[PDB]
């Protein structure tokens, strides 16, 4: 049940094994680049659109 | 009827005829070129002043006598009072250029004498003072068009504050390494028997993209007489050297009002 | 891919001289045996994969010793003596340095490793439990101790290695963490422009790479408190560059080093022995 | 656990070893790379380069500018105008040449090596010189009856300013080593005037030529190792 | 046993590494996940 | 995820997995015999060839 | 691949006489039980696989034992004892040696282990802690040390091994280093050629082997500083010769070495018991 | 990683034994082998 | 990158992987039962049949 | 995925005024 993944690039896949019966024993998540900035940074109603006024 | 001896290169408005030259160096292989889009950094739309940049300056002249020890400029440094191409590169916090660099120094079929022409990236020089390490000036290793000269003696100075210049020891190449291997870096040799010029085509080098060439001189200019200058009718006749350079492929980044560096 | 065999050849007598050449135009002498004498064929089947820049600087080599110490401390000097920084470079020693330096540009990964050894400072004062050590790296910005059990050691964010005394060398890996797009072994300039008429010292100012480097620092302590016995501990740190590229090639370094920078000692310019005559076999 | 023994060698610190170890820096985004002139992929293309070799390193001229250029006059004389022995590390002219200080991080070398010389006499001065290679066993060549035996080239002066004398691979031994030794010995190489310099008048009369040593691409190196050229006090 | 010999590193606490471990309490039953507002992903997000 | 090389001959393969997920954790990198001396040895405009005058 | 099996066979009478032979030709006498004997069939299963050359020298062997300390060491002479440096030979000992020595020459690669022990030196000066020893290879040219702690032990390009006392015996492996196609066991030659008239010494020159053979140099250190507790050390170096082809077999020695030369001694050259009768079962 | 357990033997130096060890001189290029005569392969080629 | 190959007999097959990227590292050469004792024994320039007179 | 690219642009002389916005409705 071996898993092979891409290695972070340096100056290129690596293998991965669980050894354990508990998912609390695995090494570090992989790499999640999910992000959605506007519910922090624009989490308004109605839309804005930025060449449009901001309030008309 | 084309020969290695004979070439034109014209750059803007500007033209260099040799009827002696020895082929052409273009450093490393590679001709300059601008900044692709997919090696770029600064992102604002840069100035490209092409023909009004991009073109032949020629500095002042300097005289080889039988007991010269050689010269040495850097680059933009050299260049920095020259026209429009200084203009953009002041009034930019970034840019970059290539070069052609001709060297010119005839003579006669009756006069000897071989210098050695290189080009050298991050041409770092010692300083003069052994209280310090790496204690040169703006000032000092800035000189503009006049450059600095070499000499056969190393003297640093009694005191720190007066040994703020370069140690130009000629055989130590300036910088701990002997002259002899200087070779390793893109060069030519103007052997008077042979030539009266030396071209070198030098892209821009560096570990960036673009630099401050205000702060920053991507190459050194080396001019070594490996054999001195001899004529026989007059051991102390002395012969021009004219060094004349254009910028190519300038691109600059990061507008605002000009920089005006000190002077002392 | 092997270096370069001889095909069998004779003689010529011909308006073709590969012999002559003119190394004015820049480019260095190009004939080979070949070109001037008969030869026979001989296939080589040797390679140069030993001079390989991978090869080359396929090594650990020594860059620093540190030393640290652990006793019971009742002054400011001897608290100083608990734990050290270093800043992170490869010029306190020649060896490396010098084959870098046959290069102005690099971009490498870097393996990292520490040999730990120990001894005892006197013999009558008993004797110390086995010693864990902390080597810290401290990047630009990020506090820098004063003490040895001061609060930077718990290390939330920096990296640390705990080593335990007798263990194998430690050792980790680093990336290529230059901010430009390789390092830079020569840097022929400044970190800021000098104005014209303005009030900042010119007189002290450096040149060149020391100006703008700063690869952190490490530090280094033993984790334990005090025993009766002081134990006094050296550091080695090694580097292997690994994953290398190179670009623009330099002459090396000919005359001793006295620092940081390309500067030469007075005393010490003279690298030839000269010879008896020109024609001295 | 997976029942395992260790062996000889476990926990040791070889320091050519070539083992992973963990990223102290995990998932660090290096800088992307651009292109930059001048890569260098094996020392041995260093090596191809010509550099100069300092000659005339006798007393009054070892350490200046001046142990470079090799002393040409146009009196003909029958000595040798150079002499200098094919030990490329080891040799007091040739060690400190890029060739040389290459090979002194190596323990041996192998191939062909290549000698330009460049003359630096005006273009009125005229001659004829013989640059010869002598393998090794015999007595060393002090005259040109003696060095014309061996492998040798005739020198025209003229519009082609440089010529190459090569020292082709002949050796006993598959590789010689970088250090003086007599039984990785290379022989012998000498230059005497095969007519001599003429120049009409108004001219110099002495003169000088500079010597370049590169290696052949059938040259190559082996066996890491230290320099003899750097240290530093303890 | 397999025949193995240990490298540098070997026994180290590299605070950063990213190796496997035991579980002190194995298999343990982790309350459910159910939706919260306002999750983040990256520090970059709160930095805009 | 096992890479099976040829290796360096002695007086003919061998095994890699790589176990760490960033590059720069890898062994050495393999060889690399590429070369270019002429970008050092002969970095000239115009074409040289050996057997005919360097300046004509 | 199995040893001879025995055919069955009777009796003959015959003009075939395998029996008589001429070893003048350089032939060794041919015949088998078969041609003499009336025989069995007797299948042979057994093998000559552990006189294969691999078999044969299949063995890690001690080849020389060296000596290091650890103290404060305040003459010249006692610091020369914080390090040792060692011509790397097999002819310290005589085992291994005359095992190569049934051959002109060789070809193998190498694997070296070292053994390593210490003793106290004295028990009224406290203890010592763990020891960190640092076995570097000077392949010819390097520099060597000339103290403990000088800039040699940097060892940026020279193979060094950092071994800490207590663990399991310290192992690499060594290509064919050769600079010929083989090494060679004998060499009857000189390593340069003496020519008429020249004032070079011919009365202190040597002979053989000794004259052209050099595989560097192994130093040792004690890379901890000093305790107050003087520590003496042993490292023994051991040599397996692996992937083994040889040639040119050779009578083994019969009589003591001497040194490293095929020299005898004028009283251990009598090998043979003499027997009391010709006729001594 | 990886769950082992020591077993008896382990550290042990047994003159006799055959493992791989690293190789102190990496990439080195070995001199290209040619033909000599006389090659012996088993000792009891010389005993006969 | 395994191999597998015949133990030596005892009182039946082992594996092998190569762990190092130069060939000296590999552990002994596999048993080699070439000999050729002739040349040693009988490297005579004319055959000699056993059963003939060997000199004629 | 990779943080943003930036295109290529020139100038405006527009009714759009993406400089302006109002901070007051909490983007
Ligand atoms: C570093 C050093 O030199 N330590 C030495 C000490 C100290 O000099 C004194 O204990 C300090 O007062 O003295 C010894 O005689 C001891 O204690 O056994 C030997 C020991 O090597
Ligand atoms: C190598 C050796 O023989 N060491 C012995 C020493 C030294 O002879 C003296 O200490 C030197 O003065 O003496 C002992 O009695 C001791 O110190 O316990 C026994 C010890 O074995
Ligand atoms: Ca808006
Ligand atoms: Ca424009
Ligand atoms: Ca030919
Ligand atoms: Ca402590
Ligand atoms: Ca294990
Ligand atoms: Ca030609
Ligand atoms: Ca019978
Ligand atoms: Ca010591
Ligand atoms: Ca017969
Ligand atoms: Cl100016
Ligand atoms: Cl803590
Ligand atoms: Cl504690
Ligand atoms: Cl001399
Ligand atoms: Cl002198
Ligand atoms: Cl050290
Ligand atoms: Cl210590
Ligand atoms: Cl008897
Ligand atoms: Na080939
Ligand atoms: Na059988």
């Amino acid at each position: 049940g071996a898993q092979v993944s891409s290695q972070k690039v340096g100056a290129v896949n690596y293998t991965t094994i669980n050894y354990y019966k508990d998912s609390a024993s695995n090494a570090a998540s992989k790499l999640d680049f999910s992000q959605d900035p506007s519910k922090f940074t624009e989490p308004v109603k109605d839309i804005m659109i930025k060449t449009a006024p901001a309030l008309n | 009827g084309y020969s290695d001896r004979v070439r034109q290169i014209t750059l803007g408005n500007s033209t260099i005829t040799t009827q002696e030259a020895a082929n052409a160096v273009v450093a490393y292989g590679e001709w300059p070129s601008y900044l692709d889009d997919k090696e770029a950094n600064p992102i604002d739309a840069p100035t490209e002043p092409d023909v009004s940049s991009n073109r032949f300056y020629t500095l002042d002249s300097v005289q080889w006598k039988s007991t010269s020890r050689g010269w040495w400029w850097k680059l933009p440094d050299a260049l920095k009072d020259m026209g429009m191409f200084g203009q953009n590169m002041y009034y930019h916090y970034l840019g970059r250029s290539g070069y052609t660099v001709h060297v010119q120094c005839n003579a006669s079929k009756f006069h000897q004498g071989a210098l050695g022409v290189f080009a050298i990236p991050e041409y770092v020089m010692a300083c003069n003072t052994e209280a310090k390490t790496s204690y040169v000036s703006y000032v000092n290793a800035n000189p503009g068009e006049k450059g600095g000269v070499f000499d056969n003696a190393y003297n640093p100075s009694a005191e720190a504050s007066e040994g703020r210049k370069f140690a130009a020891l000629d055989y130590l190449l300036g910088c701990g390494v002997l002259a002899g291997n200087a070779f390793v870096y893109p060069h030519q040799i103007i052997n008077l028997r042979t030539n009266n010029s030396a071209t070198l085509v030098l892209p821009y080098v560096n570990s960036l993209a673009i630099d401050c060439m205000a702060k920053h001189n991507n190459w050194g200019l080396v001019i070594l007489p490996l054999c001195k200058l001899d004529y026989a009718p007059n051991s102390s006749t002395e012969i021009p050297i004219t060094v004349t350079i254009a910028p190519m492929f300038t691109e600059f980044n990061g507008l605002r009002n000009i920089t005006v560096p000190a002077t002392q | 891919p092997t270096a370069q065999s001889t095909p069998l050849t004779s003689g010529v007598n011909s308006q073709e001289v590969p012999a002559l050449t003119a190394v004015e135009t820049g480019a260095s002498g190009q004939a080979v045996p070949s070109d001037v004498i008969e030869t026979r064929h001989v296939v080589n089947y040797k390679t140069r994969s030993e001079s390989t820049l991978e090869s080359f600087f396929g090594r650990s080599a020594c860059v620093t010793i540190l030393e640290v110490e652990n006793f019971n401390a009742t002054t400011d000097a001897d608290r100083k003596k608990q734990f050290t920084t270093w800043a992170i470079t490869y010029t306190d020693t020649v060896q490396l340095r010098r084959k870098l330096e046959f290069f102005t540009y690099s971009r490498f990964d870097l393996e990292m490793t520490f040999v730990i050894t120990e001894r005892y400072y006197a013999s009558n004062t008993g004797h110390a439990r086995n010693q864990v050590y902390q080597l810290m790296y401290i990047p630009p910005g990020a506090p820098r101790p004063t003490a040895w059990d001061d609060y930077t050691w718990q290390s939330s964010s920096n990296p640390s290695v705990f080593y335990t005394y007798g263990s194998a060398p430690p050792r980790m890996s680093i990336p290529y963490v230059g901010i430009a797009n390789a390092y830079s072994h020569f840097y022929d300039g400044f970190a800021r422009v000098p104005l014209k008429d303005e009030t900042v010292d010119s007189g002290d100012t450096y040149y060149g790479l020391v100006t703008i480097n700063d690869f952190g620092t490490l530090a280094v302590r033993v984790v334990n408190e005090y025993n009766p016995a002081r134990i006094t501990s050296k550091i080695r740190v090694y580097m292997k560059p690994k994953h290398v590229r190179c670009w623009c090639p330099r002459p090396p370094r000919a005359v001793p080093y006295r620092g940081e920078g390309v500067d030469f000692k007075q005393d010490s310019i003279t690298p030839l022995t000269a010879v008896e005559n020109i024609n001295t076999f | 656990g997976l029942p395992t023994m260790l062996t000889p060698g476990s926990s040791q610190f070889l320091t050519s070893d070539d083992f992973q170890s963990p990223c102290a820096l995990p998932n660090f985004d290096v800088t992307p790379p651009i292109h930059i002139p001048g890569e260098v992929f094996n020392m041995m293309e260093l090596a191809e380069i010509d550099s100069m070799i300092p000659m005339n390193s006798v007393t009054g001229k070892a350490n200046t500018m001046e142990m470079y250029p090799i002393p040409l006059d146009d009196k003909g004389s029958a000595t040798p105008i150079f002499s200098i022995s094919l030990s490329p590390a080891s040799d007091k002219r040739l060690q400190y040449t890029m060739l040389g200080e290459i090979l002194n991080y190596y323990t041996h070398w192998t191939g062909s090596l290549r000698f330009t010389f460049l003359f630096c006499g005006s273009m009125m001065a005229t001659g004829k010189i013989l640059l010869s290679y002598s393998p090794p066993g015999a007595k060393p060549p002090t005259t040109r009856k003696d060095a014309m035996l061996g492998t040798h080239i005739i020198w025209d002066l003229g519009l082609q300013s440089s010529c190459t004398m090569l020292a082709p691979w002949i050796s006993n031994t598959v590789y010689r080593r970088c250090i003086k030794d007599d039984f990785t010995e290379g022989g012998y190489i000498t230059c005497f005037y095969q007519t001599r310099i003429v120049v009409p008048s108004g001219t110099p009369t002495s003169m000088f030529m500079l010597a370049f040593v590169s290696a052949c691409p059938d040259f190559s190196v082996r066996l890491l190792r230290d320099t003899n050229h750097i240290s530093q006090r303890t």
